[PDB]
């Protein structure tokens, strides 16, 4: 069985992770926020929980919406960077494969903002901190792509990802750089589900299988969805930016890859169980926000698995997504839909 | 390349072609193994279940230790009041080799010197075969109530840091997960019952 | 008058407080310069940003965040602090001063809002000179290069980058250049220390040569993304001789105006790192008064709060004779401000310690705390913790060490506890008296075992006695001419079976000591059970569970006793095993092999027949009683307390046999050190050898008191402390309780509260 | 000097136990007492040995005298 090996060198990063995830704010503690009058209100609530003390040193009066998540993700980034530096092997190989994610994301948005003439040092900021590699920064010269594999990406770690990416040789506009992402994307989530099959072992190798998957198939939709607009894309041109996983693979993504208007997409989802209550709703990220939780949710019951890494990190993430919007609340007198939060512990 | 299944499959081809040629040779009664349990020594077999019981024993309690040890201090960084409440899951898998020194204080009176003649009699290869496969068992069952018993207790331990109210109900489980190596003493002490000594 | 409450708990009795709102905050003082009174939290189910106050709170803890500023600015200019070490204006005796009144606190308030833009414009201020400083500081180590740094195949970049960053740009303008570049770097040997990240960052120097327009506006931006600090520099020796004369002297006069920014700066903060401290008590005794008034209710109609607390029922003659204090002191008529009530909460623990019984009740405290008014575990814990300890370490020269190590502590008591411990130190300390009587117990048993320094002590005459000759060399034996007083016989030492008969006398020791261990801790349930009025607990749990050990168990140590006053050869009768009768007790029942008195067979079936009727009778009466007055909830909670009751008493049992191992091991090693070390220098009559035992010695000594007194003294420690926590106190001891803990006022030490807070 | 703070104690209770110890071990030496020399294989001679021990004694006691007036500098 699996609790046989799995101490040997991720015990204690399995109690800390358990630890951690018990500072997950319950629903009565959301409800607490929510009758906060001012912000400061919530500063002293937020003070007895597992943040306390960590807006101490700011100020009464300099208390901000951003400056909130701005800690309350600093916060986050310093514990998974503690956990990341207590790991070897293979442990250390998965959570640089969660790092590679956000360092697609930095990758897009110091490309994008190199176009529009901007100054780089405020790209280099609201950036992301976890997906880093030192050379980022040079990125902001020699707008086309040829110029930026051959000098700066082959050295990254996200190098083996620009094998489909080679069939333009001009500049780049907003519609190519988001090419270029959902391709990197796509060869990223294929890579990182063959890395989990190979080598993580059983309760967090089939844990770690459906929630890459559910990340293809949310990825697959919105592509989908984003494709019938304002364009004109070849159909065998969309499919290669589709990922190849997933429970939506082998027949809803031809599907997907072919869909002309609305009508098309809900007719491919119809086929697939876990889906087709989404296209009529109110928002629609608010249906993959809640569902994603209530898989993190399932990963925390496996007991001797790794995936509890990925499920304290996508869990805390929400978290800072409700404060701040507990916190766009108080601090604009909106108090109309301020208990759309999305809470599962 | 699974260079051990290769040494398994080589140690495979050369007992299959070895006893099919004593078959076919005429000398299938030359690979004799009831005339190797007569002119082995039963103080080899004596020796080596007395050493194997305290050596697994000691084996499983360790393994044990370090499943619910690695547990425990990982989760006292934020709950640090478990570290009292959860050390009798410690407890229960040091027992394990308690058992062990028990086993091998009660079969080492049992390791008197015989004479040349009267030497591989009925008693003393009765008593040879008999300490052998008791030491064996109490051993191996040892072994497999300390990994248990620490499996556990590193579950348990999760608990109490989760909520103080699941320790009293998971500590049940590490009751049940003992009774396992007291059972393996009972029939150690059982199946050495009736053999002398090496007199 | 006033009771010890060391075999016990202290009598507990809780006390409802009418306090008018214009002398709250003055009686939060007078009961907090007495710390006896632990107050209970009256607003519960409200939230924190909803009770009252809570300005007073964010007001004042917005000093204490200034204060932590201003003892952070104190670090980056080695400042100390000024210390008032005078502890004793504030806590002392008569336990009654005056606090600051209203005035005093807003003054700290408003001088600390004053002062901290003040140290916020005057520290931006010094703080922009640096980078200006740096920059032209590095820029000067550029012109001094010589002629072969500044000529090789505008036309150049020079610059200064980090030195993690030399091989990426090589790297980079490699692959840019197309292999064409003609890089070239030095060192620099000084760390260059930064403002915007804050490290050290050891950086050098660059030039990059290229002839073009486009290429030398590419590499400028590459080496600019790396965050180098690119610099202009003229290509003629003149041109260089022009820039460190017209550059330098700008780095002299921007010394001058570093000089008399960081100056006043500097005085300024030397007048506030004098009385921070001070500063700092008042303002976190404020706070603490305001977070007691905040868990107690407020009338509106009537201007009373409400608060209740735990007290010591003998110090209710303390209250009365200081509020009458308070209340003589300013002039004000209230109406029974103390009213003794009637309760049904669990009151705290509290057990009084006097400085000898401290250290083991600190010991047997880390396990849990006790309940109200329950048997204290660390009353039989003075003797039977450092007498287990000595079993384990029975020898009577590393017992005279550990008695020296000791008494070096407690013979300067005072010049140790007004001085800085750490942790390891700190635990030496405090349990000195711990160390004392393990010493002194190990003294008592290395005599009965009598081995010091693992040599024989022949202090009277022996029991055994030798034949009249031999030939060199014969296996001869001794013929038993008596017995030996007082410990082991001295004619055991080399023999050649000293193993064979001294680890039957210490495996019996240990289970007999185990034995008398368990049953002495476990009447105290039957005591604990005769003081809560629990009638059920005596005929449910304690008659059957003493029944089932003392039929099997007990049985065993009348058996140990017994055999060894008969005498087995002058009767003519074999010597039975214990240890075979004791298995065939249970796994073969009615056969003897060997018969010990003369009925045993009719005993050995009513004692398994006993113990049988017990597992019926316990389980099953205790929650009857409950239906007949099943639940599930106790009859589930039988079943785990009945088949964890059995199968811990063989456990329990078995687990007293450490005594002998660990015993058997200390003296095994403390035997092998000395026939390895200092025996090999005995032989060696000469020159060389009187250095020879010299070097020998201090290394058997150094190892006897390294190896085998400090870390065989540890674990020899801790199980002993095991065997109290788990084989003892698994009997008597019920497990969760309420800690005392009142409120008190004390010294807060800020480096213990900076580093607390971020 | 020395440290004579770390390094004048270590070797003053070195000292100080190294004249106790082989004094007591040069006397039942020079007694001739069975448990140190009483064997078929152990120094044969009897008090010709506890002079070699009795020199040590002598020498740790140098040692003792003159690393104790060290840490009575200060």
């Amino acid at each position: 069985m699996e609790g046989v090996y799995f101490n040997i060198d991720n015990g204690f990063i399995e109690g800390v992770v358990r630890g951690y995830r018990n500072g997950l704010l319950s629903n009565n503690q959301y409800i607490n926020l929510t009758q906060c009058d001012t912000l400061e209100d919530l500063k002293l609530q937020l003070s007895s929980t597992d943040y306390g003390n960590f807006l101490s040193s700011v100020s009464s009066e300099s208390l901000t919406t951003s400056l909130i998540q701005e800690y309350a993700s600093s916060k986050l980034y310093h514990e998974f960077n503690y956990i990341r530096d207590q790991s070897s092997g293979s442990t250390r190989k998965f959570m640089d494969y969660i790092t590679y994610g956000y360092m697609i994301d930095n990758v897009a948005l110091m490309i994008t903002g190199t176009i529009h003439d901007r100054d780089k040092g405020e790209i280099l900021q609201r950036c992301h901190p976890l997906g880093w590699f030192d050379t980022l920064p040079t990125l902001s010269v020699a707008t086309d792509l040829e110029s930026l594999y051959e000098t700066v990406l082959v050295d990254t770690p996200l190098a083996p990802y620009f094998k489909n990416c080679f069939d333009t040789a001009e500049e780049l506009d907003d519609m190519n750089i988001e090419i270029i992402r959902n391709k990197l994307y796509k060869a990223y989530l294929e890579d990182f589900y063959n890395f989990v099959t190979e080598e993580i072992p059983e309760p967090a190798k089939e844990c770690m299988q459906t929630l890459l998957g559910f990340e293809a198939d949310r990825r697959s939709i919105n592509i989908a969805l984003n494709s019938l607009q304002s364009s004109d894309i070849d159909p065998d041109l969309k499919s290669d930016l589709l990922p190849n996983i997933g429970k939506l693979y082998p027949l809803a993504t031809f599907h997907l890859a072919q869909a002309q208007d609305f009508e098309g997409v809900r007719a491919a989802l119809a086929n697939v169980y876990e889906y087709r209550g989404f296209l009529e709703t109110g928002n629609l990220e608010d249906h993959f926000y809640q569902l994603e939780m209530e898989l993190c949710r399932d990963a925390f019951t496996q007991q001797f698995a790794i995936s509890t890494v990925w499920a304290w990190m996508k869990s805390k993430e929400q978290e800072v997504r409700n404060i701040t919007w507990i916190a766009e609340c108080i601090a604009q007198n909106q108090r109309e839909r301020i208990n759309n939060y999305i809470s599962v512990y | 390349f699974s260079f051990s299944h290769f040494l398994y499959y080589l140690v495979l081809i050369v007992v299959i072609v070895y006893g099919l040629y004593k078959l076919f040779t005429g000398h299938g009664s030359d690979i004799n193994f009831g005339k190797f349990l007569l002119r082995t020594s039963p103080y080899m077999w004596a020796n080596l279940g007395i050493a194997l019981c305290v050596g697994l024993s000691v084996v499983g309690a360790a393994w044990g230790i370090f499943i619910t040890g690695s547990s425990m201090i990982g989760a006292g960084v934020r709950a640090p009041r478990i570290t009292t409440k959860n050390l009798i899951s410690i407890i229960f898998c040091e027992v394990v080799a308690i058992y062990g020194l028990i086993i091998a204080i009660v079969f080492s009176s049992k390791l008197t010197v015989a004479t040349a003649e009267n030497m591989y009699s009925k008693s003393n290869l009765y008593t040879g075969y008999s300490l052998f496969w008791a030491g064996i068992t109490v051993g191996a069952s040892n072994l497999i109530c300390g990994i248990a018993v620490g499996i556990t207790g590193a579950t348990a331990a999760i608990s109490d840091a989760a909520d103080s109210a699941l320790f009293v109900k998971i500590l049940v489980i590490e009751i049940f997960g003992s009774i396992l190596g007291l059972l393996g003493l009972i029939v150690g002490l059982l199946m050495a019952g009736k053999a002398s000594e090496f007199q | 008058e006033k009771e010890e409450a060391i075999f016990r708990s202290a009598e507990m009795a809780l006390v409802q407080f009418y306090i008018p709102q214009e002398i709250s905050r003055d009686s939060a003082y007078t009961l907090g310069q007495l710390g006896l009174v632990q107050f209970r939290d009256l607003n519960s189910k409200v939230r924190a940003f909803q009770r009252t106050f809570v300005n007073e709170i964010r007001r004042l803890d917005n000093v204490e965040r200034q204060y932590r500023y201003f003892y952070s600015l104190l670090k980056k200019h080695d400042i100390k602090l000024y210390e008032g070490d005078t502890d004793k204006y504030l806590d002392g005796s008569g336990e009654l001063y005056v606090p600051p009144s209203g005035s005093v606190i807003d003054d700290y308030v408003r001088n600390a809002s004053y002062l901290e833009e003040r140290l916020i414009q005057m520290e931006d201020a010094t703080d922009q000179i640096e980078v200006q400083k740096n920059d032209l500081e590095q820029y000067r180590f550029i012109l001094q290069s010589g002629d072969e740094f500044f000529l090789k195949g505008v036309n150049y970049v020079t610059g200064v980058i980090a030195r993690d960053k030399v091989a990426t740009l090589e790297q980079i303008l490699w692959r840019v250049l197309r292999g064409n570049l003609f890089f070239k770097t030095v060192e620099i040997e000084q760390p260059v220390y930064d403002v915007k990240t804050r490290e050290y960052k050891h950086k050098n120097a660059f030039i990059v040569f290229s002839h073009g327009d486009l290429i030398i506006k590419r590499i400028r931006k590459i080496a600019e993304s790396l965050d180098a600090n690119l610099y202009d520099v003229d290509s003629s020796n003149e041109g260089r001789s022009q820039q460190l004369a017209k550059v330098n002297k700008n780095l002299s006069d921007l010394y001058t105006v570093l000089k008399t920014t960081s100056t006043t700066l500097e005085s300024e903060l030397y007048a506030i790192a004098k009385e921070l401290d001070s500063w700092f008590q008042d303002v976190t005794r404020e706070k603490a008064i305001f977070e007691i008034l905040n868990k107690s209710n407020y009338d509106t109609n009537r201007k009373i709060l409400i608060a209740e607390g735990w007290i010591p029922r003998d110090e209710l003659a303390t209250l009365q004779a200081r509020l009458g204090e308070m209340i003589a002191r300013l002039g004000i008529d209230v109406p029974s401000i103390i009213q003794v009530l009637d309760t049904n909460h669990t009151p705290p623990t509290f057990h009084r310690t006097n400085k000898f019984t401290a250290g083991f009740q600190s010991i047997c405290d880390c396990y849990g705390i006790a309940q109200y008014r329950e048997i204290n575990a660390g009353l039989p814990t003075i003797v039977t913790f450092p007498f287990m300890f000595a079993i384990m370490f029975g020898d009577m020269g590393h017992g005279f060490l550990m008695t020296l190590a000791a008494l070096s502590l407690v013979l300067n008591e005072k010049k140790i506890n007004k001085m800085k411990r750490g942790e390891i130190f700190d635990m030496a300390f405090t349990g000195r008296y711990i160390i004392l009587l393990m010493g002194v117990f190990s003294m008592y048993t290395g005599f009965l075992y009598n081995d010091i320094f693992s040599k024989t002590m022949t202090i009277f005459k022996s029991g055994w006695k030798w034949p009249d000759h031999w030939k060199k060399g014969e296996s001869i034996t001794a013929t038993s001419v008596g017995t030996y007083p007082i410990g082991l016989d001295w004619a055991w030492h080399g023999t050649e079976n000293a193993l064979l008969f001294s680890n039957s006398y210490k495996m019996k020791l240990s289970i007999l000591m185990g034995f008398i261990h368990m049953t002495y801790s476990y009447f105290f349930s039957l005591a604990n059970h005769l003081y809560f009025n629990s009638m059920i607990d005596i005929i449910g749990n304690f008659i059957p569970g003493l029944l089932f050990m003392q039929g099997i168990f007990g049985y065993l140590s009348v058996c140990i006793v017994y055999k060894w006053a008969v005498d087995w050869v002058k009767d003519g009768k074999p010597a039975p095993g214990l240890l075979n009768m004791l298995i065939n007790m249970f796994l073969s029942p009615g056969t003897i092999d060997d018969e010990l008195y003369p009925h045993q067979a009719k005993v050995q079936v009513f004692l398994l027949l006993m113990a049988l009727v017990c597992i019926p009778w316990l389980l099953l009466v205790k929650p009857l009683h409950f239906k007949f007055t099943d639940f599930g909830d106790i009859m589930i909670h039988q079943v785990i307390h009945t088949i964890e009751f059995c199968l811990n008493c063989v456990s329990h049992t078995a687990s007293y046999l450490r005594l002998w191992a660990l015993s058997l091991a200390h003296a095994q090693l403390s035997s092998v050190l000395w026939t390895m070390t200092i025996q090999i220098a005995f032989g060696f009559r000469g020159f060389v050898g009187v250095f020879m035992t010299v070097a020998l010695f201090a290394m058997w000594f150094a190892l006897t008191c390294a190896v085998l007194v400090l870390m065989e003294g540890t674990s020899a420690m801790l199980h002993s402390l095991r065997l109290h926590w788990v084989e003892s106190m698994s009997k008597f001891f019920v497990g969760e309780g309420l800690p005392y803990e009142p409120f008190a006022f004390e010294y807060k030490d800020m480096e213990v509260a900076v580093a607390s807070a971020s | 000097p020395v440290v004579s703070t770390g390094k004048a104690w270590c070797c003053t209770v070195l000292s100080a136990f190294g004249v106790v110890i082989l004094s007591v071990i040069a006397h039942l030496f020079n007694t001739n007492h069975e448990s140190f020399v009483g064997s078929i294989n152990d120094p044969e001679d009897g008090p010709a040995v506890a002079h070699t021990v009795y020199l040590a004694a002598l020498v740790y006691l140098v040692f003792f005298v003159f690393c104790g007036f060290q840490v009575y500098l200060a």
